[PDB]
C-alpha cells in the first residue's frame, strides 16, 4: 500500500509568528502629568 | 578582606561589598564520565551524552553522533537531519527557557519561571513521544535518529510552536522594560570581545560581546544551511545584553522551527547500512543477513576506522564537542567532551572584578553553568 | 559449616564474615557500636525492635544490602523471640533500662526477658549467646538494678550454661549516660570505653575459648569519683536521674581478679584522657588522679 | 558480506543426528564445510563421518545410527566454523564476549596440553585448546575437554 | 551516494598547503603534519616548540587562531612518552581548525600555555588533575575535579574503573570514611573485539 | 508446578529453595518469597502438536513481526515430533 | 567617522591610514633583522606589503576594509599589532633553525 | 475556555494581549491519542540488483590521513578569509 | 545573517525625555508588569488533579521492565543474551542451562533497577519481545533491596502488566 | 640520559626544597588540630607527617622527588586553606579499617591473598 | 637545559597505587592465543599485560560475582613485548613474560589427495 509517515498538511501549516510584539500602551508623559498635578490641585481644594 | 565559603563551591575575598576574587571549587559533579565511555561501545557510550548538558539531551547526542558519523565516513539520511534540527531547535528552547527564568529565579523575579516551565512540559511531551523518554531520549544516534515520528506529532509541534511567541511577549514583559531587571544586569558582567576569545568562550558569551559568529553560520551541520535565521548579536557585552540575545535565540528558534515542519522530507530515518544501523524489526526476524547484522550491532557493536576528530556544534550553552579517538575497534579509545561552561565559569574571576556579591549571582546566571557538563 | 556461611571477601562491607547474629537491644547505646561492626565485615545482623521504624533508621547503613534485617518483637511473646533468632548462629542481649517504668520493672528487662532470650535460643539450637551484665553485678546492692543484674546473670548461666556473660564498668562513649551524666549536673571508679567494649564482644562471638566464660570489662585506670567529676568539668570548660541511679555511681567498682578481662580477647582498654574530649566537647560553650 | 537479504524462498530444514553424548548436532545449520569428516579421517583415523546424498540435499553425518566416540572427538566442535557442531554438556550456559580466558595447563595426563579455561564469575564454564606446535598442536583429548 | 559521506577536496588541498606553510615557517619544532580523510589539519611538534608554536598561530596574520577550543591528553602506555597534549584552535577569521599535538611522559614537565590563551588555566589542571602531567609556570596548578586528597591520575590507563577507596557514612567515628574499595557486583570484563580484520586500508605492515 | 520443601518454602521454575540449615531464608520472614506460579514448561506441554502434510514447517511464533525468527523444522522422523526451537511448539507430519 | 566598531573593547580610530602606515613600516624594520633566508621573513613581508600599498593606493576607509578582508579597520589594526609582538618574540625564539630533536621511533604511530 | 465574557475582557485589558486566541491550555486541536497505523518507506539501499556492498560502504572509504611533511611561493591561510555578515533584512534591530 | 538586539538611540527632543521623565516617576513600565501577573490571576491554572488525573503518555513510554510470554504461556526469553551485552549500565545478570524438557531458558535474569538508566536498549536488542520496558512508574519503594528485581518479579509484572504491553506493542511496532 | 628537569637539578637540591616542605608541614600540624577539631594530639600529627615522609626515603631521582614536593605542597595547601574538610584530614589515619594481618599463618587462615 | 640522571626509571611512589597493588601482584606479559572457536587471527596481534587472578564470591542477597580486586579486569595493550616490559619496571610490578607463539608453516598441497603409493590419498571428499 502508500507509504504513511508524519509528514505536514498539502500546502504546509499556516504561518507561525515569532518577532517582538509588546504594543504600545498609555498616555503621553505630558498627559500623565497633566493628570496628576490636576489631582492634586483638586485634593489641595 | 573577609573570605567566604548542580552545587558548587565558591570561594570569595571580599573588601566591604566588593568582590576582590573568585576561585570556583568544582568536581562535586564529577563522574569520571570520560574514564567510563571507555569501556561502552559507540552505541552504550551514548546516554552518556544525554547527562552532560542535561538540558539540552539532543544537542549533546547530535554531537556525539556526528562525531562517530565523521570517522565512520557515512551521513544520515535526509529526513534524519531535518528532524535532528527540528529537536535541535526545540532542545534550545528547552534551554533558553531553563537559562533565562531560572536566571531571573535566581535574582527574585520567580514567577515567569512558573508559566514558562508549563511550556517546557509541553515539549518534554514531544520528547516522550518520539522517544519514550521526558528527557534522556537516547533520540539521536549517529546514522540518524532511532525511531520515526508518531503519526500526528508535527501538528501538535505545530499548534504548540503557533503560540509560543506570545509566551515570549510575556516574559519580555516582565523582564526587558523592568527597571530593577536592567538595574541588576545592565552593565553587569562586561567582557571585552578580545578577552572573550582569549578566554575561550563561545556561544552567547561570544555574541554579546558583538563577535559575529555562530557555528550554525560559519561551519553549519545537517541541514541547518537550509535554513534561514537571524544571529542576534549584543552591543554592550554585558548581562543584560546576553540576556536580550537569549530572548532573540528563542524567537529566531521558532523561525527555524516553522521551516522543518515545512520541509520535512520523506525516507528513512537511519542510514541504510545494516553494518553500522541496525535493520527494522521485521527484517530482523525474517533475513538471515539482516539476524546476524542486528546480533553483532547490539553485542560487538560496529567497528569505527582508527582516527580523531574534534567535533562541535552550536549547542544553546556555546560550542559543544568532543575528542573522539578511534582505535579501530567497537569502543572508543579516549572520548574528551568539550563543555561550553568549563571555559565560562573558568572566567568568573575575571568576569567579576569591581562587583557586589549579588552580582557574582547575576554573573554565574548568564553564563548558563549545568555542572553536568562542566564536571563530566 | 554450611556453605552460606563460610567466610568470603577481605573483611568489608562487601565481604560474607559468616556471622549471623540476633541482636536485642541494638537500638539503645551499646547496640549502636555492636551493629556497625557487624555491618562492617559483612556479617547478617537481625535486629528485633519494640521502637517505631524512624528509631532504627540510623542502623540502616551500618551494613551493605540485605545485611540488617528489621523485626517487631515483644520481651513477654516468646513467639516473637523464636522468630527472630531461629536462624542466627549467635544472639546477642543489650536489653536494658537505667530506669523502670509502669509497664517493665528491672526485675523484667534484667531477669524476664534476658532469660526467655536464653531459652528460646537454647531450644531453638543457637550455638553462641552473649549475655551483657555489670561488673557491680550484686545480690546485696543498695541498687535494685544491681541486683536484679545478679539474679539475671545466674538465670542465663543456668539455662544456657555455655552463654559468654559480660560485665562492663560504667561505659563512656558519646551517647553515654555517664561522662554526659555528669556533665548534666568515697567512690573509686574503672569506666571503660565503649569501643572497647564493642570490640571485646565481637571478639567473644569469634573466640572459641569465650564459650561458657564470665568476662570483665574495665578501663586501664581507676579514679575517685570526685576527681572524675572534677575532670569532667575541666574537660567541658564549666566552673566547678533517679535514686537509683545515684546507688549506682556511688557503687564502687568491683576488682575480680580471677575473671578475665579485655587483655583476654585481644583488646587493649582505652584510657579516659585520650577520648573523654571527644565526648565532652559538645558540652563546651589536667588529666585526674588515678589510684595505684 | 553485503548487509542484506534477497533470498525470497522458504529454506532447508534438515533432521539432526545423534552421534553420543559430548557432540550435540543442529545439522541445518551445516555450511557442508566437510572440515568435520578430514578431522576425522585423518586426525582421529576414524572413518565414520561423511556425505550422504547429493546437490542441495547433500548431508554431512553417520548414515546409520552411530556414536563418534573418539579420545579425539571433542575437536570437531573447535573446527565446526558454525553452530552445527557444538558441546553437549556447554549448551547454552555463557556467551563468549562475557568469558574470561585464562591460559592454563592439562593434568589430565603427561602431555601437557596447553589449554585456555573459560571463566565467569568466577565460575569454570569450559576447556579450549590452546596452540602449542610442539605438543598439543591445537587439539585436547575428550577428557582434558 | 546516498549513505557515504562526500569527500571536499577543496578544504584537503588548503589544509594540506597550510600545513607546509607552518611546517617551513617553524621547522624547529614541527616534527610532522598530516592532514585525515574528513579534513582536520594536524601539527606534530616537539614538546619545546609549545609557546613559540602556540603563539605563531594565535598572532601570525595568516593564522589568528584566536580561540583555543579544547586541550586535553590523551594516555597511550606502550609509547615511551605515554601522554599525548592536544590543543585544539579555532581561527574565526580563516573560519578554520587545527590541531597541535606534542607529548611527554610522567616525570617531563610541559611549559604552560596560559600566557598564549587564559583559556587554558582550568585545562591544564584538568590534565594535571586526570593524567599527572606537570605544566610549567603555570599561576595556580592543583586538582580541579577530583576529591581532596585523592591519590593516583583517574585517566591513565593502568588506573582501574573504579579506583581504589570508596567512601561511606560511619557512625562510629560520626563521619564520612574512605576504605578500600569491595563491589557486590564486579565490574563484568566483556571481550568484544572480532578476530577478524575489519579495515584493510590500515593494515599494519608485519 | 510449584511445590513446598519440607520447611514450606516454595520452588521456584528454576528449582530454587533454600535448605534447612540456610540462614538466607531468614529474609522471608514476616514477608514472602516472590514466586511466578505460572510455570511456563508445564504450559507449553498442554498446547496440542499440530499435523502438517509436509516434511519442513515454518514457524515465527505467531503475529508475524510480533513474533521470534522466522525458523524451518524438518519432520522427516516419525520418532518424535519437531519442536521450534524459540516458542517450543510442536510439529508433527501427517501418517 | 563611525560611532563604534560593534566590539566591546575595540574603540574607533581617528586617522587608521596613518596607524596602518606607521605598524606596517615598523614591521618591515623589525623583519630585516631575521636572516633573509628565513620563511618567516619571507612570507611575512609579502604579506605586509601587500596590505601596506593597499592601505597607500585607497583613501577611503570602507573601501580599503573591503580590499583588506580583515574586517573592521581597528581590527586590522590591532592584528597589525599582533604581528609586530610576534615578529619581535620570532627573534629570540629562531625557529627557522633546524629540528631541535627527532621523536622517539613510534611516537606519531596511530593505531599501536 | 471557560471564563465569562467579562473575565476575558478583564485579564485581556490588563496583559495588553488577545489572549483568548492562543491559550496555554490545550483542548480539542490537538492530535487523537490513537492514530492509523505507519507504513514508513524503505532506504535507498532495499534493491534486488545493482546493488552490491562494495559500492555503498562508506567505513571501507577512510583512509590514514595523508602525511604532507614528516621528519623520515606565496603565503596561505588555512582557508579563504570569513566574508562579512549581512545585516538582517526581517529585523535588523529590536 | 545577524540582528542587534540592544543597539538603538533615545530620541532626546523634549516630548520624548517628558515621555522618560514620567516613566522614571510615575512607576509607568512597573505598573505594566503588574498587569501581566493580573491577568494570570484570572487565567485557569494549567495544575492536573493527581492522583485521580495523570499526565498524558504515549505508547513508547519507557517504564517499569517485565519479562513477556507467548500466547500459549511459554517464555518469550531464550537467554540469548543481547540485552545484557548491550545494556549501556550492566544492569542486567543473566544465566541459563537446559530446561528439563530441553528448551534454552534462564536461570537467573536480574535486573538492579538502581543501576538502570531507563534507556530502552535491551527492549530493541531483543530479537524475540522477552524484555520490555512497560507504561508502570509508581513503583517507588521503601527499601533499596526492593529494587533488585530478579526472574520471579519480572515474570509477575509480565503477567500483571501484558494487557496493557500487548497494546502498545500493537501501537508502535510498525515504527520498529 | 639527559632529562628535562621539574625544578631540582640534583639530589642535594631536591632534598633542600624536602626539608621546607617538612619543616612547613611540621609547623602546620598545631593549627590544623586546632582549626579542624580535631582528637588526635599534636604528636600524633606531627608522627604522621614523618611517617609519610619516611616511606618516600629511598627516592634517589631528583624529578621524581620533586613531583613528591609538589604534590605535598598542594596537600599543605589543601589543608591550610580549608579546602579540605575533617573527614578529609583524618582519612591518613585509617580509624574504621581494622588491621590486616601481617604473618604468613594470620594470611593463611582468612584467605587466599599473599 | 637538561641535567643527568641515571637511576632507573621508578615512579611507584608518585602513582597513588596502594602498596598491596604493587608488591604482591604479579603481572603477565603474553600475546593471547587465537581463540580456538574461530580462525581469525586479529585478536593475535598485540602484547597484553594482565594481573594474577584473585578471589571471587557470591554476594549473598542477589548471588553475584563480588570483588576486592581493583586489577581484576585491567588489561593493557602494548606493540612490543618491550614496550610492555618497560612499563611494567617503572610501575614496579613483577611480571613474567611468555614469548609469542607463531604458527609454523606448513606444506599445503590439494594434489596429494590423491597420491598414487602414498598415505596422503584421502577416501572421501
Ligand atoms: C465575588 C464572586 C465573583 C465570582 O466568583 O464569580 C465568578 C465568575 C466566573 O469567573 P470565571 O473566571 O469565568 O470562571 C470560569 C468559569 O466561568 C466558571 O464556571 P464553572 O463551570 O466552573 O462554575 C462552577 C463553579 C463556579 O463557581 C461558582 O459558583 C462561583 C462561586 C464563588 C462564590 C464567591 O462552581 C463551583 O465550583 C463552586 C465551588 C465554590 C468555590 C468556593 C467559592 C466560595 C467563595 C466565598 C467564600 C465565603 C465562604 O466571574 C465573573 O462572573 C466576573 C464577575 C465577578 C466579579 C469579579
Ligand atoms: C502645583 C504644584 C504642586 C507641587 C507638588 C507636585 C508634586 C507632583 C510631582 C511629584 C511626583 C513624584 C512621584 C513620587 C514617587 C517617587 C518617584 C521615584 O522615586 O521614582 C524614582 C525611583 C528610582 O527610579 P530609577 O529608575 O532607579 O532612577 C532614578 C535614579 N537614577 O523609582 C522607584 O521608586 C521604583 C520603586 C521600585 C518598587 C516597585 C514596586 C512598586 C510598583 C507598584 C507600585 C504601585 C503604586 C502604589 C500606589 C500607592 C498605594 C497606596
Ligand atoms: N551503658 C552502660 O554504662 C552499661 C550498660 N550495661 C548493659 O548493657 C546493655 C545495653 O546498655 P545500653 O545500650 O547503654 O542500654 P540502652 O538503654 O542504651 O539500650 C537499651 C536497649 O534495650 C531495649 N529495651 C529496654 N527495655 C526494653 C523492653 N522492655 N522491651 C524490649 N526492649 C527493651 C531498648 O530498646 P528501646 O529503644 O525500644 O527502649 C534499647 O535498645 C544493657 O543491658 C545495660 O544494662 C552494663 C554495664 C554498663
Ligand atoms: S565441520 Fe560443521 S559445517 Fe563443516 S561439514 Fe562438519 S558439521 Fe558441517
Ligand atoms: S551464530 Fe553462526 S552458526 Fe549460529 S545461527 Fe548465527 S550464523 Fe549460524
Ligand atoms: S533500560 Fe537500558 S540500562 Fe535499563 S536494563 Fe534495559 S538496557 Fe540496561
Ligand atoms: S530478554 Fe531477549 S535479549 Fe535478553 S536474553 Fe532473553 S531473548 Fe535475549
Ligand atoms: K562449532
Ligand atoms: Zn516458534
Amino acid at each position: 500500500s502508500k507509504v504513511k509517515q508524519d509528514m505536514p498538511p498539502v500546502g504546509g501549516y499556516g504561518p507561525i509568528d515569532y518577532k517582538r510584539n509588546l504594543p504600545r500602551r498609555g498616555l503621553s508623559g505630558y498627559s500623565m502629568f497633566a493628570v496628576g498635578i490636576g489631582a492634586l490641585l483638586f485634593g489641595y481644594w | 578582606n573577609l573570605t567566604l565559603n548542580g552545587v558548587l563551591r565558591l570561594v570569595m575575598e571580599l573588601s566591604g561589598e566588593m568582590v576582590r576574587k573568585c576561585d570556583p571549587h568544582i568536581g562535586l559533579l564529577h563522574r569520571g564520565t570520560e574514564k567510563l565511555i571507555e569501556y561502552k561501545t559507540y552505541l552504550q557510550a551514548l546516554p552518556y551524552f544525554d547527562r552532560l548538558d542535561y538540558v539540552s539531551m539532543m544537542c549533546n547526542e547530535q554531537a556525539y553522533s556526528l562525531a562517530v558519523e565523521k570517522l565512520l565516513n557515512i551521513r544520515p539520511p535526509p529526513r534524519a537531519q531535518w528532524i535532528r534540527v527540528l529537536f535541535g531547535e526545540i532542545t534550545r528552547l528547552l534551554n533558553h527557557i531553563m537559562a533565562v527564568t531560572t536566571h531571573a529565579l535566581d535574582i527574585g523575579a520567580m514567577t515567569p519561571f512558573f508559566w514558562m516551565f508549563e511550556e517546557r512540559e509541553k515539549m518534554f511531551e514531544f520528547y516522550e513521544r518520539v522517544s519514550g523518554a521526558r528527557m534522556h531520549a537516547a533520540y539521536v544516534r549517529p546514522g540518524g535518529v532511532h525511531q520515526d515520528l508518531p503519526l500526528g506529532l508535527m501538528d501538535d509541534i505545530y499548534e504548540f510552536s503557533k503560540n509560543f511567541s506570545l509566551r515570549i511577549d510575556e516574559l519580555e514583559e516582565m523582564l526587558t522594560n523592568n527597571r530593577i531587571w536592567r538595574n541588576r544586569t545592565v552593565d553587569i558582567g562586561i567582557v571585552t570581545a578580545e578577552d572573550a576569545l582569549n578566554y575561550g568562550f563561545s556561544g552567547v558569551m561570544l555574541r554579546g560581546s558583538g563577535i559575529q559568529w555562530d557555528l550554525r553560520k560559519t561551519q553549519p551541520y545537517d541541514v541547518y544551511d537550509q535554513v534561514e535565521f537571524d544571529v542576534p548579536i549584543g552591543s554592550r557585552g554585558d548581562c543584560y545584553d546576553r540576556y536580550l540575545c537569549r530572548v532573540e535565540e528563542m524567537r529566531q528558534s521558532i523561525r527555524i522551527i516553522s521551516q522543518c515542519l515545512n520541509k520535512m522530507p520523506p525516507g528513512e530515518i537511519k542510514v541504510d547500512d545494516a553494518k553500522v544501523s541496525p535493520p527494522k524489526r521485521a527484517e530482523m526476524k525474517t533475513s538471515m543477513e539482516s539476524l546476524i547484522h542486528h546480533f553483532k550491532l547490539y553485542t560487538e557493536g560496529y567497528q569505527v576506522p582508527p582516527g580523531a576528530t574534534y567535533t562541535a556544534i552550536e549547542a544553546p550553552k556555546g560550542e559543544f564537542g568532543v575528542y573522539l579517538v578511534s582505535d579501530g575497534s567497537s569502543r572508543p579509545y579516549r572520548c574528551k567532551i568539550k563543555a561550553p561552561g568549563f571555559a565560562h565559569l573558568a572566567g568568573l574571576d575575571k568576569m567579576s572584578k569591581g562587583h557586589m556579591l549579588a552580582d557574582v549571582v547575576a554573573i554565574i546566571g548568564t553564563q548558563d553553568i549545568v555542572f553536568g557538563e562542566v564536571d563530566r | 559449616l554450611h556453605h552460606a556461611v563460610i567466610p568470603h571477601g577481605k573483611g568489608g562491607r562487601s565481604s560474607v564474615s559468616g556471622i549471623v547474629a540476633t541482636v536485642f537491644g541494638a537500638t539503645g547505646f551499646l547496640g549502636r557500636y555492636v551493629v556497625n561492626h557487624l555491618g562492617r565485615m559483612g556479617s547478617q545482623v537481625i535486629v528485633p525492635h519494640r521502637c517505631e521504624p524512624y528509631d532504627t533508621m540510623h542502623l540502616r547503613p551500618m551494613g551493605d544490602l540485605g545485611q540488617i534485617i528489621f523485626m517487631d518483637w515483644n520481651g513477654r511473646d516468646k513467639d516473637s523471640i523464636r522468630r527472630a533468632v531461629e536462624h542466627s548462629s549467635v544472639v546477642i542481649n543489650l536489653v536494658g533500662r537505667e530506669w523502670e517504668t509502669q509497664n517493665f520493672d528491672f526485675e523484667d528487662v534484667f531477669v524476664k526477658i534476658p532469660q526467655a532470650i536464653a531459652q528460646v535460643s537454647k531450644e531453638a539450637g543457637v550455638e553462641k549467646f552473649i549475655h551483657i551484665s555489670h561488673l557491680n553485678a550484686d545480690i546485696k546492692s543498695s541498687s535494685k538494678y544491681l541486683r536484679s543484674k545478679a539474679v539475671g546473670e545466674k538465670e542465663v548461666r543456668e539455662t544456657f550454661p555455655e552463654a559468654t556473660i559480660i560485665k562492663p564498668a560504667e561505659i563512656f562513649g558519646r551517647e553515654d549516660r555517664f561522662l554526659n551524666y555528669f556533665a548534666n549536673i568515697k567512690t573509686v571508679k574503672q569506666p571503660v570505653y565503649i569501643v572497647d567494649v564493642t570490640k571485646g564482644i565481637i571478639n567473644a562471638i569469634k573466640d572459641p575459648d569465650a564459650r561458657g566464660k564470665t568476662f570483665a570489662f574495665v578501663g586501664p585506670s581507676r579514679y575517685l569519683l570526685f576527681d572524675l567529676v572534677q575532670y569532667v568539668f575541666a574537660v567541658a570548660h564549666r566552673p566547678f536521674t533517679t535514686r537509683d541511679k545515684v546507688e549506682r555511681i556511688h557503687t564502687t567498682d568491683k576488682i575480680l581478679p580471677h575473671l578475665p578481662g579485655l587483655e583476654d580477647l585481644g583488646v587493649e582498654a582505652t584510657p579516659l584522657e585520650l577520648k573523654a574530649i571527644e565526648v565532652l566537647r559538645r558540652h563546651r560553650t589536667q588529666p585526674a588522679k588515678t589510684i595505684p | 558480506g553485503s548487509d542484506r537479504s534477497r533470498f525470497l524462498e522458504g529454506k532447508r530444514a534438515v533432521e539432526d543426528k545423534n552421534i553420543g553424548p559430548l557432540v550435540k548436532t543442529i545439522m541445518t545449520r551445516c555450511i557442508q564445510c566437510t572440515r568435520c569428516i578430514r578431522f576425522a579421517s585423518e586426525i582421529a583415523g576414524v572413518d565414520d563421518l561423511g556425505t550422504t546424498g547429493r546437490g542441495n540435499d547433500m548431508q554431512v553425518g553417520t548414515y546409520i545410527e552411530k556414536m563418534f566416540m573418539s579420545e579425539l572427538s571433542g575437536n570437531i566442535i573447535d573446527i565446526c566454523p558454525v553452530g552445527a557442531l557444538t558441546s553437549k554438556p556447554y549448551a547454552f550456559t555463557a556467551r563468549p564476549w562475557e568469558t574470561r580466558k585464562t591460559e592454563s595447563i592439562d593434568v589430565m595426563d603427561a602431555v601437557g596440553s596447553n589449554i585456555v579455561v573459560s571463566t565467569r564469575t568466577g565460575e569454570v564454564m569450559r576447556i579450549l585448546p590452546r596452540m602449542h606446535e610442539d605438543i598439543n598442536e591445537e587439539w585436547i583429548s575428550d577428557k582434558t575437554r | 551516494r546516498p549513505t557515504v559521506r562526500p569527500r571536499n577536496d577543496v578544504a584537503h588541498k588548503q589544509l594540506s598547503a597550510f600545513g607546509e606553510y607552518v611546517a617551513e615557517i617553524l621547522p624547529k619544532y614541527v616534527q610532522q603534519v598530516q592532514v585525515s580523510c574528513f579534513n582536520e589539519l594536524e601539527i606534530c611538534i616537539h614538546p619545546d616548540g609549545v609557546i613559540p608554536v602556540l603563539t605563531f598561530l594565535r598572532d601570525h596574520s595568516n593564522a589568528q587562531f584566536k580561540s583555543l577550543a579544547d586541550l586535553t591528553a590523551v594516555d597511550i602506555p606502550t609509547r615511551q612518552n605515554r601522554f599525548e597534549i592536544v590543543y585544539n584552535l579555532l581561527s574565526l577569521r580563516f573560519n578554520s581548525r587545527i590541531r597541535v599535538k606534542t607529548y611527554t611522559d610522567e616525570l617531563t614537565p610541559i611549559e604552560s600555555s596560559v600566557p598564549v590563551y587564559k583559556a587554558a588555566n582550568w585545562y591544564e589542571r584538568e590534565i594535571w588533575d586526570m593524567f599527572g602531567v606537570f605544566f610549567a609556570n603555570h599561576p595556580d596548578l592543583r586538582r580541579i575535579l577530583t576529591d581532596y586528597g585523592f591519590e593516583g591520575h583517574p585517566f591513565r590507563k593502568d588506573f582501574p574503573l573504579s579506583g581504589y577507596v570508596e567512601l561511606r557514612y560511619d557512625d562510629e567515628v560520626k563521619r564520612v570514611v574512605a576504605e578500600p574499595v569491595e563491589l557486590a557486583q564486579e565490574f563484568r570484563k566483556f571481550d568484544l573485539n572480532s578476530p577478524w580484520e575489519a579495515f584493510p586500508a590500515y593494515r599494519q605492515p608485519p | 508446578g510449584v511445590r513446598t520443601s519440607p520447611t514450606g518454602e516454595k520452588v521456584t521454575h528454576t528449582g530454587q529453595v533454600y535448605d534447612d540449615g540456610d540462614y538466607r531464608k531468614v529474609r522471608f520472614v514476616g514477608r514472602q518469597k516472590e514466586v511466578n506460579e505460572n510455570f511456563a514448561i508445564d504450559l507449553i506441554a498442554e498446547q496440542p502438536v499440530s499435523q502438517v502434510g509436509s516434511r519442513v514447517i515454518s514457524c515465527d511464533g505467531g503475529g508475524g513481526a510480533l513474533g521470534h525468527p522466522r525458523v524451518y523444522i524438518n519432520l522427516d522422523k516419525e520418532t518424535k515430533t519437531g519442536t521450534c526451537g524459540y516458542c517450543g511448539l510442536q510439529f508433527r507430519q501427517q501418517h | 567617522l563611525k560611532k563604534t566598531t560593534g566590539l566591546v573593547g575595540l574603540a574607533v580610530c581617528e586617522t587608521p591610514h596613518e596607524r596602518l602606515k606607521i605598524l606596517y613600516t615598523k614591521i618591515l624594520d623589525v623583519l630585516g633583522h631575521i636572516p633573509k633566508n628565513a620563511a618567516y621573513r619571507k612570507y611575512t613581508e609579502q604579506i605586509t606589503n601587500e596590505k601596506l600599498s593597499m592601505v597607500k593606493a585607497e583613501p577611503d576607509v570602507k573601501k580599503l576594509e573591503e580590499r583588506l578582508q580583515g574586517g573592521q579597520i581597528e581590527e586590522v589594526i590591532l592584528q597589525a599589532e599582533n604581528e609586530l609582538s610576534l615578529a619581535r618574540k620570532m627573534i629570540q625564539w629562531k625557529p627557522w633553525e633546524p629540528l631541535v630533536e627527532e621523536p622517539p621511533a613510534s611516537q606519531w604511530k596511530w593505531p599501536i | 475556555a471557560s471564563a465569562t465574557r467579562f473575565i476575558q475582557w478583564l485579564r485581556n485589558w490588563a496583559s495588553g494581549r488577545d489572549l483568548q486566541a492562543k491559550l496555554q491550555l490545550r483542548y480539542q486541536e490537538i492530535s487523537k491519542r490513537t492514530q492509523p497505523p505507519p507504513k514508513l518507506p524503505v532506504g535507498p539501499s532495499h534493491k534486488l540488483s545493482n546493488n552490491y556492498y562494495c559500492t555503498r560502504d562508506g567505513r571501507r572509504e577512510a583512509m590514514p590521513p595523508s602525511i604532507v611533511m614528516s621528519s623520515q611561493k606565496k603565503a596561505v591561510s588555512p582557508a579563504p578569509p570569513i566574508k562579512r555578515w549581512e545585516l538582517s533584512q526581517d529585523e535588523p534591530y529590536l | 545573517t545577524y540582528k542587534y538586539v540592544n543597539l538603538r538611540e533615545p530620541s532626546m527632543d523634549m516630548k520624548s525625555v517628558t515621555d522618560r521623565a514620567a516613566q522614571t516617576l510615575l512607576w509607568t513600565e512597573l505598573i505594566r508588569g503588574l498587569g501581566m501577573t493580573l491577568s494570570y490571576l484570572f487565567r485557569e491554572p494549567a495544575t492536573i488533579n493527581y492522583p485521580f488525573e495523570k499526565g498524558p503518555l504515549s505508547p513508547r513510554f519507557r517504564g517499569e521492565h517485565a519479562l513477556r510470554r507467548y500466547p500459549s504461556g511459554e517464555e518469550r526469553c531464550i537467554a540469548c543474551k543481547l540485552c545484557e551485552a548491550v545494556c549501556p549500565a550492566q544492569a542486567i545478570t543473566i544465566e541459563a542451562e537446559p530446561r528439563a524438557d530441553g528448551s534454552r531458558r534462564t536461570t537467573r535474569y536480574d535486573i538492579d533497577m538502581t543501576k538502570c538508566i531507563y534507556c530502552g536498549f535491551c527492549q530493541e536488542a531483543c530479537p524475540v519481545d522477552a524484555i520490555v520496558e512497560g507504561p508502570n512508574f509508581e513503583f517507588s519503594t521503601e527499601t533499596h533491596e526492593e529494587l533488585l528485581y530478579n526472574k520471579e518479579k519480572l515474570l509477575n509484572n509480565g503477567d500483571k502488566w501484558e494487557a496493557e504491553i500487548a497494546a502498545n506493542i500493537q501501537a508502535d511496532y510498525l515504527y520498529r | 640520559t639527559s632529562v628535562k628537569p621539574i625544578f631540582s637539578r640534583d639530589m642535594n637540591e631536591a632534598k633542600r626544597r624536602v626539608r621546607e616542605l617538612y619543616r612547613a608541614w611540621y609547623r602546620e600540624v598545631p593549627n590544623t588540630v586546632h582549626l579542624f577539631q580535631l582528637d588526635i594530639s599534636v604528636k600524633q600529627g606531627r608522627d604522621k607527617v614523618r611517617e609519610m615522609f619516611k616511606k618516600n626515603a629511598h627516592i634517589t631521582d631528583p624529578r621524581v622527588v620533586d613531583l613528591l614536593v609538589i604534590k605535598g605542597k598542594m596537600e599543605l595547601e589543601e589543608t591550610i586553606k580549608v579546602w579540605k574538610q575533617r573527614t578529609h584530614v583524618m582519612r591518613f589515619f585509617h580509624e574504621t579499617e581494622a588491621p590486616r594481618p601481617k604473618d604468613f599463618l594470620s594470611k593463611f587462615y582468612v584467605g587466599h591473598d599473599p | 637545559q637538561l641535567i643527568t640522571v641515571d637511576e632507573k626509571l621508578d615512579i611507584t611512589t608518585i602513582t597513588g597505587v596502594p602498596e598491596e597493588h604493587i608488591k604482591t601482584r604479579k603481572a603477565r606479559i603474553f600475546v593471547p592465543a587465537r581463540n580456538n572457536m574461530q580462525s581469525g587471527v586479529n585478536n593475535t596481534k598485540k602484547w597484553k599485560m594482565e594481573f594474577d587472578t584473585r578471589e571471587r564470591w557470591e554476594n549473598p542477597l542477589m548471588g553475584w560475582a563480588s570483588t576486592a580486586d581493583p586489577l581484576s579486569n585491567l588489561v593493557l595493550t602494548f606493540s612490543t613485548k618491550e614496550d610492555a616490559v618497560a612499563f611494567a619496571e617503572k610501575n614496579g610490578w613483577s611480571y613474567d613474560v611468555e614469548e609469542r607463539k607463531v604458527p609454523k608453516p606448513k606444506s599445503k598441497s590439494y594434489g596429494a589427495n590423491f597420491s598414487w603409493n602414498k598415505r596422503t590419498r584421502v577416501s572421501t571428499k
